[PDB]
């Protein structure tokens, strides 16, 4: 049903979120 | 939809939900207001204050300190109306900018924060704050990832594939973190 | 799909617990 | 000397006080216009040339019940500033009576009470009539009792309250209120006389043969109990019992001060001609489960300390006889760490009879106050009721909307739980 | 002291308020000119809850009569007990709303509502300690429904901590008189959900049943219907106006009969209601009062209580009665009908008692029910609403007066949500 | 206030106006010379000393019909300025009344109507009475409604029309005009009560038992419908219906405003005795196929919304009962998207009876105005006749000579075909 593709899109969302959050810090950390 | 109470809490931690400090801003104790997942199944107005203030602060800073200047922390009842009228109008604007992607905001949901109707508004609110930060912290060369996420796909195979790409990105980037902090 | 779901959420919660 | 100040809060307390003051006036020969054509000193103050003004204070956050008294037959008795009334009632809300509607009247009633105390030279203690299930009688009484405890301190605060019945109840949010006020009765009271209305209904319909009794009958009965309690200050007898020595004998540990009251003989004037109401007969009718003022089973627990207040034509020899018989009853069992478990006060003045009452004119009367563990059962049932409603957080928006917290709900429930457990523990033997 | 300011709007509301003022004036002993002529002194104790006192020992009702057609103002002024009302309180328009909600709410009512707010500000500041408002209106038209809704919104904005009662009459599917009734009913319910404290849902079909079956009136009129409604209206506030053995004001009833904020829709009822021929065969006692009041064929709203569960019930008794009788009877009702009562609320019934019986009777009883079966009342409307809105029939009047389609969507969705809440708590 | 200005155009209109004004004068007690030895305020202005001048404006392109008025019994009623006339008629020509001759006299009647509208403070709208068959009543009425819509804007315009008969036609070019008039009645009117003469002939000869009736009987019936429409304005009753209420409940979509009007009971004097014309019977009569004022079968369509105007001795309960019975009938079927489809108005004033009239005296009357798709059939048949004559270009030169184009005929044809298609669509269920 839709509830599982919503689960997938939500987890994709969380992956994208946390990844960008740690990227913006690591780019700062390496410089 | 149990995962709605689940992904919310995870997404709550996604914004960096620390039950201690966010309870400390309100000047109240934690033992009297439980946080976590099973916090909005019943009327729970204190957890409502806390999560709503954190969620409005994570998205905006200056205007948040403005519209919630004469309200927070709404400990009394004369100043409580200020909170309930400053938050409802904002949520109504947010829902009108997105439309069908949001539940219609009703002030009555704020008279008793609880039940599935409040959890629905809360999950869509969390989604909105996540997305409007994926709109700002993702690179100018990658802003499309935001709208690529607003594209409500309907087929499961492509959803599988998108998760697949994102999770390999997750593994590689967490591995590069180790490389950078150790080397 | 559920397997990727589980690996996902687990890595999420445990990496959140990193200081 | 030996004065006392009565505080009547809420509608229940105000009406119970109507009954009580009619009784004291008839007892002492004082007319409802004040004049009397000594002992009255324990309740009345002699104002100039023959005017005995009661040492009481009537309160309500609502104008109606006090207005009945201002326009009633006793208007010339109470002096106008004793009757304090608000504007809008607590409306069955602990939070309103305590936090929002309550804070506007508190200094006024406190100023009146202080002016009342500056007139008495041997103040014994306060008597606080109220009701657990109401809004004012719960919240405003909590507030008043806390403030009184701060100001006066070591004075003995005795409260007579209308505890909610198991099945018969008049309000819906009642359990909620009854729990929160417990958080006060543990700390800011010295002895709490809880009385249920359903038990007095059963008493009336069994003893006095009144099929349809109203609140006035029940209030007359409660008033009689109060009169029997304070007679030892107002009269002379063979064995007097003060309030301090009474509290010394009746309360074994600080937390345990919730005794049961029971009056006897309560019979109609008609079955009275056939009864031979000896000292033994009324002494024993006190120990029956059907003559209880609260719905509980004294058989279901063990007694800890009993006080027998005899009134009228009573000699000590037959009191000793009756107490020895009760000692030889196995259905009446006692704790073991109270080898002697009886205080006896004997008084000379028989119990007066109000015109238009249901009780007859009898020569001997007993008021027995018994600290038993069985009272725990009562609390138990009410707690259960709470945990139904609170499970849904029903009606809680009214409370939290009025300056409350949910933490206070949780704390009141935890407190009542610890009280029950302390009772169960003190009951057990060694 | 706990003053109540009354507000009428529309033909239905105006006539029902007129009956209300007739009966209440009879209660306190006011004659058609305002001159007190009663016997007991109690009648003057709290006359001020409804009546201002003008110079020369005359009493004027604290009521605001509103409408959009002057015909109703003339009709009310010309009736009996018509000369009591202040002339400065008749706020009327000049056209009428034409059963159009958009006209009452946005176009003409919006222009008239300022005069009404001015009059209610004057009356409310005139009073010592206000306790709330009473809006008597109908939901089917344009003036009543939409105008009273705009008025309720503004009032709540100005006095947020007061009580807000409504004796709104709802449409009924059988006895329908207007084609566009579902639209107005839905659009008004949407706002009554938010801006009122307790809504007493009456229904003309139910009153017709009360009159036809119980009173056995061969040809009932609107007078008899308005009489029943006014009986309930005064029965609610007897305790405000008269002493008793267990008082109960409006905030007491609000705190007791409403478990959650949104569930404030009640159905009223009255007892005793007998015919004339059947009168001498009846024992006026407390058991008969309670048996009649808890019957389903006696409710003033066309919803069967047997289809839901009483979340809460309030009984206001009037007369010299025993409290043992009252309480035994309430417990008996609850125990015999244990299935019609929810389980997470013990003791669903609140009872109050006033010492003064109504005009002519020795005792009476008023009944207020917060029940889940009221959801039926809304489902009906919703069905009808959808059946029209799907095709967008009659929508161009509402649109040409400035409304939107998004507003109809929101109104439907809110009515559905209220129905879902009630059904959820029914279990 | 609540005034309405009734424009009577063309011969048919002027004669239906003679009837209507006879009726109103006799209704409000206003004598034929204007004197009355309130309600009249809707249809009369009170000028000077007890003199009432009707708020009507009689127009015609021919003087004789207006000259009979000026010489008749009501010469003292309409002050001369309102009876506007030209010199030559349009001779059953749309192009003459609309372009050729109407342009010379549109301004005169417009000045007069502006004078009339200025004197009223609560204008409700206009009541245009005309025929579709003639040159004035089609052409000049179209021109007049166009200018009035430009001038007055949102004022509601209710037109009462004499539509041609399916069988009995007195004119030959009639369909042509009756088609061109459509292009106006769609856009510039708000409600159009078309009425066919043949149906009133049949109603007369059957219900009233009038062997051979003339135009005076027909005009009497039409005037009765008009008075029943405006009764809720002039007098007071149980449920009241303005003009805007009428239009709101009766018109589902803009293009759909052609309701059928019918009356009950129209019996003889002799037949009225044996019948008990209660509410149920007259309400069932309004729904009978043979009592319509226009020739069509209401069984062949679906009702969209119907307004019942009851008049006289009418209580609401039996109105409700009769309507419920109408609902539980199978032959009266309703469209689905209109589940509640009955408007009800109840007026207290019974219907008056003109002397020398054909109708009897009744205590209850009903005017039913129903929107049913069946009316489409009417247009169909007439359209066919159009499609016949336009097949041969007959009589077209008379139009082209005076400034008309054949494109205009083709355009009216397309417009009426679109209107038929709209009715066929709105009929269908989901
Ligand atoms: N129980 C009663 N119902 C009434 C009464 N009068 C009217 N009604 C019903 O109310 C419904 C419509 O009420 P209203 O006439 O007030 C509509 P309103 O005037 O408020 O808006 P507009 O008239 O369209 O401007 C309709 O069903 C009436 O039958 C009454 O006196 N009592
Ligand atoms: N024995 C007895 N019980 C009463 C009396 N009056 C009220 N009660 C009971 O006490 C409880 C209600 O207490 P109330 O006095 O009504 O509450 P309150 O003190 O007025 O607080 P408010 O709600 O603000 O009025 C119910 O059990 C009532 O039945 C009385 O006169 N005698
Ligand atoms: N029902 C009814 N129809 C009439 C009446 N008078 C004329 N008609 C009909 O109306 C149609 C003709 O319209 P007319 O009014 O005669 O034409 P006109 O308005 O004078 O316009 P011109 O032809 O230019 O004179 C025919 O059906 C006539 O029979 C009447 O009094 N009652
Ligand atoms: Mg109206
Ligand atoms: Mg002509």
């Amino acid at each position: 049903p839709e509830d599982m593709v919503e689960m997938i899109e939500s987890q994709t969302l969380l992956l994208t979120y946390l990844t960008i959050k740690m990227q913006k810090n690591l780019f700062r950390l390496e410089e | 939809l149990a995962w709605q109470r689940e992904h919310m809490w995870l997404a709550l931690q996604g914004l960096g939900f620390e039950s201690g400090a966010e309870a400390a801003n309100a000047g109240k104790t934690l033992v009297h207001v439980t946080f976590g997942v099973n916090m909005f199944d019943k009327p729970n107005k204190d957890a409502f204050y806390v999560v709503f203030h954190f969620l409005f602060g994570k998205l905006d800073n200056v205007r948040c300190k403005e519209v919630f200047r004469y309200c927070w922390p709404p400990l009394d009842k004369k100043r409580d109306a200020e909170f309930r009228k400053a938050c409802c109008e904002w949520l109504k604007k947010i829902s009108d900018e997105v439309g069908a992607g949001f539940p219609q905001v009703v002030a009555s949901i704020f008279l008793s924060p609880g039940g599935p109707k409040f959890v629905h508004l809360l999950y869509h609110f969390a989604r909105y704050v996540m997305l409007q930060h994926i709109k700002r912290d993702a690179d100018a060369g990658n802003v499309f990832i935001s709208e690529a996420l607003q594209s409500k796909i309907q087929d499961p195979q492509k959803a599988l594939a998108r998760n697949k790409l994102a999770r390999q990105k997750y593994l590689k980037v967490l591995q590069k973190e180790n490389l950078v902090i150790e080397e | 799909v559920v397997t990727c779901i589980r690996e996902n959420e687990e890595l999420l919660k445990e990496l959140f617990s990193s200081p | 000397m030996r004065e006392c100040i009565s505080i009547h809060v809420g509608q229940a307390g105000v009406q119970i006080g109507n009954a009580c003051w009619e009784l004291y006036c008839l007892e002492h020969g004082i007319q409802p216009d004040g004049q009397m054509p000594d002992s009255f000193n324990t309740f009345f103050s002699e104002t100039g040339a023959g005017k005995h003004v009661p040492r009481a204070v009537f309160v309500d956050l609502e104008p109606t019940v006090i207005d009945e008294v201002r326009t009633g037959t006793y208007r010339q008795l109470f002096h106008p500033e004793q009757l304090i009334t608000g504007k809008e009632d607590a409306a069955n809300n602990y939070a309103r009576g305590h936090y929002t509607i309550g804070k506007e009247i508190i200094d006024l009633v406190l100023d009146r009470i202080r002016k009342l105390a500056d007139q008495c030279t041997g103040l014994q203690g306060f008597l606080v009539f109220h009701s657990f299930g109401g809004g004012t009688g719960s919240g405003f009484t909590s507030l008043l009792m806390e403030r009184l405890s701060v100001d006066y301190g070591k004075k003995s605060k005795l409260e007579f309250s209308i505890y909610p019945a198991p099945q018969v109840s008049t309000a819906v949010v009642e359990p909620y209120n009854s729990i929160l006020t417990t958080h006060t009765t543990l700390e800011h009271s010295d002895c709490a006389f809880m009385v249920d209305n359903e038990a007095i209904y059963d008493i009336c319909r069994r003893n006095l043969d009144i099929e349809r009794p109203t609140y006035t009958n029940l209030n007359r009965l409660i008033s009689q109990i109060v009169s029997s309690i304070t007679a030892s200050l107002r009269f002379d007898g063979a064995l007097n019992v003060d309030l301090t020595e009474f509290q010394t004998n009746l309360v074994p540990y600080p937390r345990i001060h919730f005794p049961l009251a029971t009056y006897a003989p309560v019979i109609s004037a008609e079955k009275a001609y056939h009864e031979q109401l000896s000292v033994a007969e009324i002494t024993n009718a006190c120990f029956e489960p059907a003559n209880q003022m609260v719905k509980c089973d004294p058989r279901h627990g063990k007694y800890m300390a009993c006080c027998l207040l005899y009134r009228g034509d009573v000699v000590p020899k037959d009191v000793n006889a009756a107490i020895a018989t009760i000692k030889t009853k196995r259905s009446i069992q006692f704790v073991d760490w109270c080898p002697t478990g009886f205080k006896v006060g004997i008084n000379y003045q028989p119990p007066t009879v109000v015109p238009g009452g249901d009780l007859a004119k009898v020569q001997r009367a007993v008021c027995m106050l018994s600290n038993t563990t069985a009272i725990a059962e009562a609390w138990a049932r009410l707690d259960h009721k709470f945990d139904l409603m609170y499970a849904k957080r029903a009606f809680v928006h009214w409370y939290v909307g009025e300056g409350m917290e949910e933490g206070e709900f949780s704390e009141a429930r935890e407190d009542m739980a610890a009280l029950e457990k302390d009772y169960e523990e003190v009951g057990v033997d060694s | 002291m706990r003053e109540i300011v009354h507000i009428q709007a529309g033909q239905c509301g105006n006539q029902i308020g007129a009956k209300f003022w007739e009966v209440i004036s009879d209660e306190h002993g006011i004659d058609p000119t305002g001159s007190y002529h009663g016997d007991s002194d109690l009648q003057l104790e709290r006359i001020n809850v409804y009546y201002n006192e003008a110079t020369g020992n005359k009493y004027v009702p604290r009521a605001i009569l509103v409408d959009l057609e002057p015909g109703t103002m003339d009709s009310v002024r010309s009736g009996p007990f018509g000369q009591i009302f202040r002339p400065d309180n008749f706020v009327f328009g000049q056209s009428g709303a034409g059963n159009n909600w958009a006209k009452g709410h946005y176009t003409e009512g919006a222009e008239l509502v300022d005069s009404v707010l001015d009059v209610v500000r004057k009356e409310s500041e005139s009073c010592d300690c206000l306790q709330g408002f009473q809006l008597t209106h109908s939901l089917g038209g344009g003036t009543g429904s939409g105008m009273g809704t705009l008025l309720i919104s503004k009032i709540r904005e100005e006095y947020p901590d007061r009580i807000m009662n409504t004796f709104s009459v709802m449409p009924s599917p059988k006895v329908s008189d207007t084609v566009v009734e579902p639209y107005n009913a839905t659009l008004s319910v949407h706002q009554l959900v938010e801006n009122t404290d307790e809504t007493y849902c009456i229904d003309n079909e139910a009153l017709y049943d009360i009159c036809f079956r119980t009173l056995k009136l061969t040809t009932p009129t609107y007078g008899d219907l308005n009489h029943l409604v006014s009986a309930t209206m005064s029965g609610v506030t007897t305790c405000l106006r008269f002493p008793g053995q267990l008082n109960a004001d409006l905030r007491k009833l609000a705190v007791n009969m409403v478990p959650f904020p949104r569930l404030h829709f009640f159905m009223p009822g009255f007892a005793p209601l007998t015919s004339r021929g059947s009168q001498q065969y009846r024992a006026l006692t407390v058991p008969e009062l309670t048996q009649q009041m808890f019957d389903s064929k006696n409710m003033m709203a066309a919803c069967d209580p047997r289809h839901g569960r009483y979340l809460t019930v309030a009984a206001i008794f009037r007369g010299r009665m025993s409290m043992k009788e009252v309480d035994e009877q309430m417990l008996n009702v609850q125990n015999k009908n244990s299935s019609y009562f929810v389980e997470w609320i013990p003791n669903n019934v609140k009872t109050a008692v006033c010492d003064i019986p109504p005009r002519g009777l020795k005792m009476s009883a008023t009944f207020i029910g917060n029940s889940t079966a009221i959801q039926e009342l809304f489902k009906r409307i919703s069905e009808q609403f959808t059946a029209m809105f799907r095709r967008k029939a009659f929508l161009h009047w509402y649109t040409g007066e400035g409304m939107d389609e998004m507003e109809f969507t929101e109104a439907e969705s809110n009515m559905n949500d209220l129905v879902s809440e009630y059904q959820q708590y029914q279990d």
